[PDB]
């Protein structure tokens, strides 16, 4: 029953390599936690550039 | 068949996969605080009585699917995948997120999900079966810690529970006699303004007690942490913190999709009062549904048992062949 | 705090300079009713949009979503912060001079700010000099950068992009079987595109495979339950980025007009430009996409050259980020138009 | 896939640059035997630094072999090192990484640093607590200013030390080596910090309500009280211990005022904790008061100790290592083979 819907939804289902790629999951080997925080660097980064 | 395992911090979920509800509901007796294995020789314990005692099989004989956390450690699985296959010579196993089957048993691979169980609370989002890791939220405030909180305001009104077995005793009142207030300025308006809001409860001892504003504002708690000290936000906040967290472009899917599970989301009125509040939090043209199954309490157990019969899983299973040729670091891949 | 305003063709992108992710992002049309304040009163509404390939072609619907914008989704005085909008590759100085214009008069801005979106995406990768492919509904760009200037005589529009993909899908997807064709099966497709679409490393060997089995398959549930079936469509569709006479147009792919471009630029910084492609925008969200570009770049890229695509994952909204962080920069507050420059010089300051 | 090896005085943090916790956390000890398989006992690393190169050979080895299971010339390695670690030291490292382990490339990150990275800061002052050794680690875009770092010499080892001490006071022997152990173990799980110290003694004084218990193996069950907070005050109150240095409150203090005073409110708002030493439930609140009680009136104090934080070292690692944008900083076999040990500076 719910179990037959689940199913169909189950097959027709994006790869988390997809995904990654169309930014709805972050990579891809870079602490998918911590994220927030990676994300946070590159941030800075790029920021102490231009700002130099 | 298959073998379906809950490992909870508070009961353990045990049954077969097929099964609409686990056969086995056992406390887990603590191996497991906020949702984390903390104690392998204990658990080894409580799931050797799980295959032996309650569910009357030889593992060697089963495929196993055991649950987890959101935010479970690597090392942590593969503990598991190890123990469950040399001190339990189980043929196959998988390990599944919690929040995850919760969304599965709902009919969904999509939606944000509130899994709040015993000792801990989360807030996961999940796209087409995979969590967005980095949105997840972990909130240690749950079920026992309601508990208490009802131990101690009960306390105030002066009733002593304070001993182990006490303890016990306000669960069950906390279960059977309290709620979440839609508004709860109003709600404690109305209780200070007569005695509809009061009811009863019997003690063991026959003496027999009257709970009033307590009934609602022990769970007022899920909503509003700084009651019992914690600096954190209320589990709507955090909803909607997650939501706030995820491709924006999903969020809509989210929204649509709140999933509710878990026991301490089985308070009278939590649903409204979550789509009242995350109403008023979102934005004005989105549309909200919070979806509350009375089935779940279960619904993460359930979830693994349909995700157990699907024809189609039966080639997720991690084998004893695999794991003799690979080890432990296969389940994660 | 400042504003960030991403006026694109089919989105409008708005925030606060300082956010890493716009606060508010809709549809970038005005029925009055704007955004999805008219995708729900569809039956009553007639929709029209402002922004055409990149271009603001009706200043009074613009000056409409703008009032949207700012008192709608945002919540603010617009006279309290200073504003950075956005704007396309070989935007008309007359144009600019009318932003800046409605953006004074008509919302008394205390400052305001005018930035080229590809260049803005650039920033956002931490960059200031390379070749930015910006791919969105209406319109897609070459821009090569060289330190945070735009080149442009090598910039390439290229008429073919978002809306442009999904109104073929629709075609290719009636040849299957499927009728769509009204605005509204329109949107379904663009849905569809986005969820099952992706790039071809190589279009004849995935068309070949796409003969040979069902594995290239996948299925879409309509709203009215039906569920179709999407084949070799899922790839041809964004082949179009390549192949643009798939939807009778004589240009070359997106490729090509990368290539092309650089081979316009100076040769001495050509190398910077090869190892710094940067892709932005919506119509570059396909899986694959990366991928194909780095072969088919090398395929036409000296053989002593390195190639690198950079596609972030958070690119359908880094030209915005690009302006959050532009506009935070200490150093950057020299740079705003003020209401007093305003007051003193017209709208040609901006210039 | 990259290494990454969080080397401390205690516990090595082990894993893959990719994951969000270390696949493997060991004793840093020698018995020969590495590990948790070795458990006479030497501790390779102290307060901070490689001091035995043979043992510490050994260590590497069995990271590489028994618990991560890799073969080292088949990964980049990122190690990790204490602040005011020795051009000497890491030329060492380096070079037995590349000729005992011929690994492809490796790194080498100040622990600081890590920690105030995996917070998604690059500029803040840390505190770097854990088993052997205190740091306080202020660091401006990136760079630690190494005339501010603070090192003190008192830490996780120290306060069980100072525990078996006061709890021998109390009449229950703890002398002995296992002992030790046992006694760690009552203090990670009934040790705390007082708001303030004075008030709590005195609450301890009036009651039971501060009492704990604690089951040994051998049954008997012992009983804990003001010690639980005699215990870890001593970060704050060293001469607890005879030591006479200030306390990590008024280390960071100097560190920041040690600091370029422009920088100091990037500093005062940006404390990030570090480190199983910091662990005790109330040393963050306790370090917002001492600290405000110290900092100018006008200054915004933020305390950042997530619950993540005994490994946040290795984490800041991991996110480091996966950083596209960093894998042009690796030293590789080619690069150590033209240069030598040396190009790791
Ligand atoms: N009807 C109810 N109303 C309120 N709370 C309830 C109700 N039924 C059960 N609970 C609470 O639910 C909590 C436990 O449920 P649950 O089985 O989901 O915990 P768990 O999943 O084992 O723990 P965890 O989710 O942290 O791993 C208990 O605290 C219990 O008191
Ligand atoms: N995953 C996806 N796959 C395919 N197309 C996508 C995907 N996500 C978004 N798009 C498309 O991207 C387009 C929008 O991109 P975006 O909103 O950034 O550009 P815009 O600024 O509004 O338009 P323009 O750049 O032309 O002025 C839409 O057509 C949308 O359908
Ligand atoms: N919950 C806790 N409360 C108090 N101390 C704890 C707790 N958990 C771990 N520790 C202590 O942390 C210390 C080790 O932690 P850590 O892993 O940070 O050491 P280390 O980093 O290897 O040493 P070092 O940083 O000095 O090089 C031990 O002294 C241990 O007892
Ligand atoms: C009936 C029942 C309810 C329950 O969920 O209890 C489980 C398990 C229990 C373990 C001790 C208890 C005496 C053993 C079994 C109780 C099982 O602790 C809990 O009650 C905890 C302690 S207080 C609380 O609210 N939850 C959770
Ligand atoms: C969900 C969404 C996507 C989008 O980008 O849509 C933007 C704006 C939108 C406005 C019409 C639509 C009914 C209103 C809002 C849809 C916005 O039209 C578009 O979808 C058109 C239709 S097909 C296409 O690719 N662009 C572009
Ligand atoms: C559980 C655990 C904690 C720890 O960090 O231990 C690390 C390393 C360990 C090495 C010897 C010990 C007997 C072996 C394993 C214990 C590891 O000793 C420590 O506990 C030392 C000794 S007492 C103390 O506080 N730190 C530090
Ligand atoms: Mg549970
Ligand atoms: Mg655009
Ligand atoms: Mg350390």
């Amino acid at each position: 029953e719910r179990k037959n819907v689940l199913q169909l939804k189950l097959q027709q289902r994006r790869t988390r390599e997809e995904l990654v790629s169309q930014g709805i999951m972050p990579p891809l080997k870079s602490p998918a936690a911590f994220h927030e925080q990676r994300r946070s660097l590159e941030r800075a980064r790029t920021e102490d550039y231009l700002k130099r | 068949t298959a073998l379906v395992c809950d490992n909870g911090s508070g009961l353990v979920k045990a049954g077969f996969a097929g099964d609409d509800a686990p056969r086995a509901v056992f406390p887990s007796i603590y191996p497991i605080e906020h949702g984390i294995i903390t104690n392998w020789d204990d658990m080894e314990k409580i799931w050797h009585h799980t295959f032996y005692n309650e569910l009357r099989v030889a593992p060697e004989e089963h495929p196993t699917l055991l649950t987890e956390a959101p935010l479970n450690p690597k090392a942590n699985r593969e503990k598991m995948t190890q123990i469950m296959f040399e001190t339990f010579n189980v043929p196959a196993m998988y390990v599944a997120i919690q929040a995850v089957l919760s969304l599965y048993a709902s009919g969904r691979t999509t939606g944000i999900v509130l899994d709040s169980g015993d000792g801990v609370t989360h807030n996961v989002p999940i796209y087409e079966g995979y969590a967005l890791p980095h949105a997840i939220m972990r909130l240690d405030l749950a079920g026992r810690d309601l508990t208490d909180y009802l131990m101690k305001i009960l306390t105030e009104r002066g009733y002593s529970f304070v001993t182990t077995a006490e303890r016990e005793i306000v669960r069950d009142i906390k279960e059977k006699l309290c709620y979440v207030a839609l508004d709860f300025e109003n709600e404690m308006a109305t209780a200070a303004s007569s005695s509809s809001l009061e009811k009863s409860y019997e003690l063991p001892d026959g003496q027999v007690i009257t709970i009033g504003n307590e009934r609602f504002r022990c769970p007022e708690t899920l909503f509003q942490p700084s009651f019992i000290g914690m600096e954190s936000a209320g589990i709507h906040e955090t909803t909607y913190n997650s939501i706030m967290k995820c491709d924006i472009d999903i969020r809509k899917d989210l929204y649509a999709n709140n999933v509710m599970s878990g026991g301490t989301t089985m308070y009278p009125g939590i649903a409204d009062r979550m789509q009242k509040e995350i109403t008023a939090l979102a934005p004005s043209t989105m549309k909200i549904k919070i979806i509350a199954p009375p089935e779940r309490k279960y619904s993460v157990w359930i979830g693994g048992s349909i995700l157990a019969s699907l024809s189609t899983f039966q080639q997720m299973w991690i084998t004893k062949q695999e794991y003799d040729e690979a080890g432990p670091s296969i389940v994660h891949r």
